[PDB]
RNA sequence: AGUAUGAAAAUGAUUAUUUUAUAAGCAAUCAUGAAUAUAUUAUAUUAUAUUAAUGAUGUACCUUUUGUAUAAUGGGUCAGC
RNA sequence: AUAAUAAUAAUAUGGUAAUAGAACAUUUAAUGAUAAUAUAUAUUAGUUAUUAAUUAAUAUAUGUAUUAAUUAAAUAGAGAA
């Protein structure tokens, strides 16, 4: 009685259960149920759908399997079904996250420049942040071999609750770390898992409640801290401020000395104000007149760009970035 | 065998990666440089600890025999031969007044 | 007393150049001196505004 | 706001209002609407088709706006005043204008009304000037070539 | 008769509130560390602060002993219960060989200010 | 002109949704050794079922290994706490289990006096500036 | 004037001059219940607080606009100008025409040494910035003066080089705000 | 005074990180900046470890005595007994 | 009518000479699975209210415990001669 036949049966069964992802088997996965309750997923999101989110489009193995001596071994995953992977869910999650985050940031800061808006959107939904969110949620990657799972006779309900994709065993062993595409990166897989979860939440909830994918996104993404002031870097804010005042109906900005102490010293203090007529548009401090002037101009620009409107206000649409 | 640390302590592939990294980087390792292996299309990014960096660079280890002296006597000259070039240190030992200098 | 003297010799074309590179990187990493620098306000907050 | 949507950044050196944020927001909203349209017309397998890509591609919007004859009301700077306007990057300008309309609708009237508008006159099958029709023409041309 | 529009119309707000008379000054999202073990509230539960002393913006402030609950909303979420680092001290006298070891590992409760706003 | 400095947002558990810090607990016992009697009889004393029902967001594992009995709790932040429950009874094992459940996995730390609020937010009232102050000095 | 709250300042039961930082006094202070106005004793150089946004930078719809928060404590009459441009002191002028602009260009390309930016500015009653705007020097001239900069830099010592890099980083930190 | 092994301490030289040439006492504790190192959830405005900026507090240990920092007894250090 | 754990109210918890309870480390004898995916020892970093054990990584030796636990006993714990 050969053990190779038993291993063949185990491998075929694992492949079949990953191809079909039946609910009868997926609902016994402690990882999936614990994750479901932890994230408060809707009660009508099936454990099979959650496992579908976890699984990735790993259909055909690469040719670099043939060369483990060259620094790459893939002996952890089984081929998936082209119609039961998470590609479309990943795309849908990308779309939803991009739209919602961009809309939220804009409505919070109507006047953000495009570059800063893009930077903030990345700060919120980048690949690294999504991977961190996945690992924080508990999404854990399958690293053991199918043969090892056979040897210790592991049920497939445990594998169905683990992130699955072509991951390189031997990745950083001995400090080699052969480079690969994003199809063999754990970070990208984790981000795909998060986006697929978002997409599944929407897919199941849109009909009854158009919202609640957006509420999930506000709960788990837009709740994250981000100081928008730390995303700016100006060059010639004096010129930019003059152009902004000219574009608007404001009187030309003139910088003036409001206070001074410690002149003729290592570290003096000068307080300057950029007046537009009688109205102070920016307040700057510095150890030099030039420093104070620059700081006042930058302060005025930031007040302008980062102005946040009340939620009860009529929507504000900016005239575009100040172009000089 | 008479060979350097990089040649004695590394597997062949790791040796090729390290040598290529040093060649691209000017003669010494750097943290993050995707290296291209010759006559092959695969690229790598070696990762090492500072102990590995220090031990893999070329160096030669010399030991003396049983010398009749004291540590306090040897230090007087070994503190002069601190980081000098070997040729300069040899000249200093040639023209020193101390018995330890010959050895 | 009997002693022994041991030596490790290295190369100016690898070790010293690498050390110079590292020193250069540390120099570039060194933070600038700001006259009115954002020196942290040391001490616990106390649970009240002092300004 | 309509004029801001119909004025491009290249006009008057950006001194007067222009449409970049509206363009981006409308592009994202329209991409999401087209993705859900592909889903509905359930099956997560039609999200990477050439038809899906062309449904948002810039050329589609440029042709849409040309047939809808909104061109003369658009403010922008012709690179070379006297020469075929194709070389002057008019596809990008008019795609930006259409996306700006989408974004302005979304910001001022709301997501529900914007979705109704985009699923109505736009993105229709029985209009003969809709993005869907333009996409079928483009995919047919690609197949022919 | 307590006008609060200046605090209503403000993108940033801070609150000084007291637990067992100990005051804490917090803003939306801050992380409070009570130096004791809360047995009334389990992890994941939400506390409605009902002893708020001050509600402030950059230039205006409302003071109450306590402030009326209807005016504001301050909710915290208990995130964990943990302990301080273990320490041991040797209590002993000048010419005594005997040393008594006094061991200390206190309890802490972590709170996250989930929502702070004026109603 | 304006450029952007790339940044990444900082998570704030509890501001929106709350994710329970404890994700998984592992109860390791031995079939041989008096140090594991408490764990064995806890495992067979109809209590782990109540724990599972009460905390459906925690994954409970039961394992056998030669050695002293262990409780292995892994948390969201990536850290892990191991407690050896050798020669403890049902109630003391339960107390250790409650301790592991009821805690974030952060490294135990020593705090100064009145160091009880940690903030990522800037000050609503900016820092005191001697030039901008209600009362000028002398 | 819109709000008639009593005005108060951060008070300490102790002596503020000698015990500015002792937190117990602030803790033990007791104000009467009610609203108060206490201005922030800080500079608004890096703030985006609604209470610090200027009125002209807010939407007209903003209710916060009518309210008089960003107090105009200072008056522009008494504050002297800082690093102000000559045109800003006495406004800009638009008086040169194409022919003299072209001849300015010819002089600049002919003899940049003799016809410097300041010389042309004095001759034509314009600013050196305008001279640079309209004209352009010779490639040989820019090359030789770049070489001069290179020589001056090369003659530096270690400390001055580090100090100049420090100046560059500090100046970059000015604009981050 | 068997054999083999032996990153056990005292002890010596050298290297690395950090502090140190206007500062004074059991050499340590607390408070608090700064440099460096490690970290496969540092998402960071992160954590930990090492280190004589600076501040406060602090009269080695046993024995024997009414009573000892005591300039009263005993101890160069470590390993084994 | 007990035992364990937990909860509330109240009282008490400095200590030389001295008295009275309890426990831990080491070794030996009786009973005693398991096993290189393990055991023992050492270093670093974490956990348990911590003279003790434990988890991870690394290094050496070993197909391996007088092992976990209960008893019985000590050449059973050293900065003090
Ligand atoms: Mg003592
Ligand atoms: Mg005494
Ligand atoms: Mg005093
Ligand atoms: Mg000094
Ligand atoms: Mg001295
Ligand atoms: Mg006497
Ligand atoms: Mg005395
Ligand atoms: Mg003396
Ligand atoms: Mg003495
Ligand atoms: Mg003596
Ligand atoms: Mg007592
Ligand atoms: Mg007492
Ligand atoms: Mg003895
Ligand atoms: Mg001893
Ligand atoms: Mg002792
Ligand atoms: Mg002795």
């Amino acid at each position: 009685e050969s053990e190779l036949a038993k291993y063949k049966e185990y491998y075929q069964g694992l492949k079949s259960t990953v191809n079909e992802i039946p609910e009868s088997v997926a609902s016994k996965s402690p990882s999936l149920r614990t994750l479901h309750k932890r994230l408060q997923l809707p009660n009508e999101l099936t454990y099979s759908t959650l496992s579908r989110c976890l699984t990735c489009p790993s259909a055909k193995l690469p040719d670099k399997i043939n060369n483990p001596t060259k620094g790459a071994a893939f002996v952890n995953t089984v081929p998936t079904n082209k119609y039961l992977d998470n590609h479309g869910l990943n795309i849908m999650g990308k779309n939803l996250l991009s739209y919602h985050v961009t809309k939220s940031i804009i409505q919070k800061y109507p006047r953000l420049p495009t570059v800063v808006l893009n930077a903030a959107v990345n700060a919120y939904i980048s690949e690294a942040v999504l991977a961190h969110i996945a690992k924080y949620w508990g999404i854990e990657v399958e690293t053991t071999s199918v043969l090892s799972r056979y040897l210790k006779m592991e049920p497939f309900e445990f594998t169905l609750g683990r992130l699955k994709f072509f991951n390189n065993s031997l990745n950083s062993k001995d400090g080699i770390e052969l480079i690969t595409g994003k199809n063999f990166s754990e970070t990208s897989a984790l981000a795909m898992s998060v986006r697929s979860i978002i997409a599944a939440i929407w897919a199941v909830t849109e009909q009854k409640d158009s919202q609640a994918v957006y509420r999930f996104i506000d709960d788990h993404i837009m709740s994250r801290k981000l100081d928008i002031t730390k995303m700016f870097q100006f060059e010639q804010p004096t010129r930019e401020l003059a152009m902004l005042c000219r574009r608007e109906g404001l009187e030309k900005p003139v910088s003036k000395l409001v206070a001074e102490s410690g002149r003729l010293s290592k570290s003096p203090v000068f307080i300057v104000h950029v007046f537009s007529g009688e109205e102070t548009l920016g307040e700057g401090y510095g150890s030099s007149l030039k420093e104070a002037k620059a700081r006042a101009a930058t302060d005025a620009l930031m007040k302008w760009y980062c102005y946040e409107p009340l939620a009860q206000q009529e929507p504000v649409i900016d005239p575009g970035t100040v172009v000089v | 065998p008479e060979q350097l640390a990089s040649q004695s302590l590394l597997s062949p592939l790791k040796r090729e990666i390290y040598e290529a990294n040093c060649k691209i980087n000017g003669g010494f390792y750097k943290k993050d440089t995707i290296v291209k292996l010759p006559n092959s299309s695969e690229r790598y990014k070696l990762k090492l600890t500072k102990r590995e960096i220090e031990v893999l660079e070329p160096s030669v280890y010399a030991q003396s025999y049983r010398i009749k002296s004291s540590m306090k006597k040897a230090t007087l000259l070994l503190r002069l031969l601190g980081g000098l070039d070997v040729m300069k240190a040899i000249s200093q030992c040639h023209f020193s007044n101390k018995k330890i200098a010959r050895e | 007393p009997y002693i022994h003297v041991r030596c490790i010799l290295r190369t100016k074309s690898v070790t010293k150049r690498r050390l110079a590179y590292e020193a250069h990187l540390k120099e570039q990493k060194r933070a600038p001196w700001v006259q009115l620098g954002d020196k942290p306000i040391r001490g616990v907050t106390g649970g009240v505004y002092k300004w | 706001l309509i004029l801001q949507c119909l004025t491009h950044k290249s006009f008057a050196h950006g001194s007067k209002p222009y449409n970049e944020k509206l363009n981006l927001l409308g592009a994202q909203f329209l991409k999401l609407q087209t993705c859900i349209h592909s889903l509905k017309n359930l099956q997560f397998s039609n999200l990477g088709t050439k038809f899906a890509k062309e449904l948002t591609s810039k050329n589609t919007a440029c042709t849409f706006v040309k047939l809808h004859n909104l061109d003369p009301f658009i403010f922008w700077k012709m690179r070379d005043p006297i020469k075929d306007g194709h070389i002057n990057g008019e596809t990008t300008i008019f795609a930006s204008v259409l996306n700006a309309f989408i974004g302005a609708i979304l910001s001022t009237n709301g997501s529900e009304k914007a979705a109704k508008f985009i699923q109505g006159s736009l993105l229709d099958k029985e209009d003969l000037h809709s993005l869907v029709n333009i996409a079928n023409e483009n995919v047919a041309s690609a197949k022919a070539k | 008769k307590t006008d609060t529009t200046p605090l209503k119309l403000s993108n940033e707000l801070y609150a000084i509130f007291k637990i067992h008379n100990r005051p804490y000054l917090v803003t939306e999202g801050d992380r409070v560390i009570l130096p004791f073990k809360l047995k009334q509230a389990e992890v994941g539960d939400i506390l409605n602060m009902t002893d708020v002393t001050t509600l402030g913006s950059r230039n205006y402030k409302l003071v109450g002993h306590p402030i009326n609950t209807s005016l504001y909303t301050l909710k915290a979420t208990v995130v964990g219960k943990t302990k301080r680092a273990f320490q041991t001290r040797e209590v002993t006298k000048r010419r005594n060989r005997r040393v008594r070891h006094a061991k200390s590992k206190g309890d802490l409760t972590i709170l996250r200010i989930s929502e702070l706003s004026m109603n | 002109v304006v450029k952007a400095i790339a940044r990444n947002s900082i998570g704030r558990n509890g501001v929106g949704a709350f994710v329970f810090p404890c994700r998984k607990i592992t109860l390791q016992f031995c079939n041989w050794g008096g140090s594991s009697e408490g764990m064995r009889k806890f495992l067979t004393s109809k209590r782990l079922d109540k724990w599972g029902q009460e905390f459906p967001w925690i994954q409970f594992e039961v394992m056998r290994k030669s050695g002293h009995p262990l409780l292995r709790a892994e948390y969201t932040n990536g850290r892990e706490k191991v407690i050896c429950v050798r020669n403890l009874n049902i109630d003391n094992v339960e107390n250790k289990l409650k301790l592991l459940k009821d805690s974030d996995g952060d490294i135990l730390r020593r705090r100064t006096k009145n160091d009880n609020v940690e903030s990522l937010n800037s000050s609503v009232r900016g820092i005191w500036s001697p030039l901008h102050a209600a009362k000028r000095h002398r | 004037k819109q709000f008639g709250f009593p005005k108060t300042q951060v008070t300490t039961i102790y002596n503020k001059t000698k015990s500015a930082s002792n937190y117990k006094g602030y803790l033990k202070h007791r104000d009467a219940p009610g609203m108060y106005y206490q201005p922030s004793e800080s500079i608004a150089t890096g703030s985006v607080n609604s209470e610090t946004i200027p009125r002209s930078f807010m939407a007209a719809s903003d209710p916060r606009r009518g309210l008089d928060m960003p107090v105009q404590s200072t008056k522009a009459k008494q504050c002297p100008n800082v690093l102000v441009g000559k045109s800003t002191v006495n406004g800009k002028t638009y008086h040169l025409g194409p022919q003299e602009i072209d001849e300015i260009r010819k002089l600049r390309l002919d003899n940049p040494q003799k016809y410097t930016r300041k010389f042309l500015a004095a001759k034509y009653g314009i600013s050196p910035l305008f001279v640079s705007m309209v004209s352009k020097p010779s490639e040989q001239h820019v090359q030789i003066m770049e070489s001069r900069l290179q020589e001056i830099q090369s003659r530096w010592k270690e400390k001055r080089r580090i100090a100049r890099e420090d100046r560059k980083r500090r100046k970059l930190l000015w604009y981050q705000a």
